């Protein structure tokens, strides 16, 4: 699992303050321009998994 | 055999160790042990 | 892998790719430890924050693979059973992040398909010292972020990077996450001259070290978690395989298994 920057306020399991994860039991309030992000106590939503790499040739049918 | 075949020869690569050939960077690893 | 390079053919014949069956996409790395057992991270199979809890029917593995077509050499296998460590703690930042996958059928070995060794007490004593370098391999992203699309950072060939073990106090001071004895970290320090890290898609894959004593490769770590990829003053974290060897042996040696 790589934690990457939080992209919406209210996310967690993402980098919020600097290169630090905002863990479960907390949520990220994303700063607008000139504001710092803050990782605060509260219920957050994990930042979703990024698109998996599906750019390989299709494997044949035997392997259902 | 619930492990199956492979333990006795584990870790020796057919295209490297088995042919006494070194890969392009393994020297860096041994240098870190010595130097 | 960030700051890596293209692996030679046959460099890492224990490398395994774990794939979702439908849609077909890469999930994680893994490694071959015998003709019928694959080792990976628990979080590649079970991760409740993403509602992830795979069954054998959901997955395939690919072994022997070097590059994306742009033949007779890779093996695609189904899985018979999944085993996750009984004390894997996904709330406790992935403590004991280890899983074993049993292949549906034993596979033939080849120039491109061959198991890695697991360490014993002596191997761990000899090789696990700060500053000694090991090697991470994988099919994951070449950078943490991209401008336009993720395809920007996807490699055409298996990537490899060599990285030094880092002293435990340095690992612990680099993050606010609680580090346990079942984890270790590796990577260069800022201004050490070189860089490199695992990244998304490399999770589950092996950190290996070559023993000078017997010329064999041992898997010391499993790529487990990172705060970003290749950030200065951050390090990647790895499951400590030797520390969890008693569980691996238990599973493998079970009569049913
Ligand atoms: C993940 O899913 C598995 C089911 O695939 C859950 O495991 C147990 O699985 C068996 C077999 O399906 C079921 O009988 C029960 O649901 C569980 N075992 C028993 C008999 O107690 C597992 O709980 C799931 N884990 C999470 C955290 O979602
Ligand atoms: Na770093």
């Amino acid at each position: 699992v790589v934690y990457t920057d939080c992209t919406e306020s209210g996310q967690n399991l993402c980098l919020x303050e600097g290169s630090n994860v905002c863990g479960q039991g907390n949520k990220x309030i994303l700063g607008s321009d000139g504001e710092k992000n803050q990782c605060v106590t509260g219920e957050g939503t994990p930042k979703p998994q990024s698109h998996n790499d599906g750019d390989f040739e299709e494997i044949p049918e035997e392997y259902l | 055999k619930t492990f199956g075949a492979g333990e006795a020869d584990c870790g020796l690569r057919p295209l490297f160790e088995k042919k006494q050939v070194q890969d392009q960077t393994e020297k860096e690893l041994f240098e870190s042990y010595i130097e | 892998i960030v700051e890596g390079q293209d692996a030679e053919v046959g460099l890492s014949p224990w490398q395994v790719m774990l794939f979702r069956k439908s849609p077909q996409e890469l999930l994680c790395g893994a490694s071959l430890i015998s003709d019928r057992w694959v080792l990976t991270a628990a979080h590649c199979l079970l991760y409740p924050p993403w509602d992830k809890n795979f069954t054998v029917d959901d997955l395939l593995v690919r072994i022997g693979k070097h590059s994306r077509t742009r033949r007779k050499v890779e093996k695609i296998s189904m899985l018979d059973k999944i085993y996750i460590h009984p004390r894997y703690n996904w709330k406790e930042n992935l403590d004991r992040d280890i899983a074993l996958l049993k292949l549906k059928r034993p596979i033939e070995l080849s120039d491109y398909i061959h198991p890695v060794c697991l360490p014993d007490k002596q191997t761990a004593a000899k090789l696990l010292h700060a500053g000694f370098k090991g090697r991470v391999t994988g099919w994951g992203n070449r950078r943490e972020t991209w401008t336009t699309s993720v395809a920007e950072v996807q490699p055409s060939v298996l990537q490899v990077v060599n990285l030094p073990l880092v002293e435990r106090p340095v690992c612990k001071a680099s993050t606010r996450i609680r580090i346990t004895d079942n984890m270790f970290c590796a990577g260069y320090k800022p201004g050490e001259g070189k860089r490199g890290d695992a990244c998304e898609g490399d999770s589950g894959g092996p950190f290996v070290m070559k023993s000078p004593y017997n010329n064999r490769w041992y898997q010391m770590g499993i790529v487990s978690w990172g705060e970003g990829c290749d950030r200065d003053g951050k390090y990647g974290f790895y499951t400590h395989v030797f520390r969890l060897k008693k569980w691996i042996q238990k599973v493998i040696d079970r009569l049913g298994s």
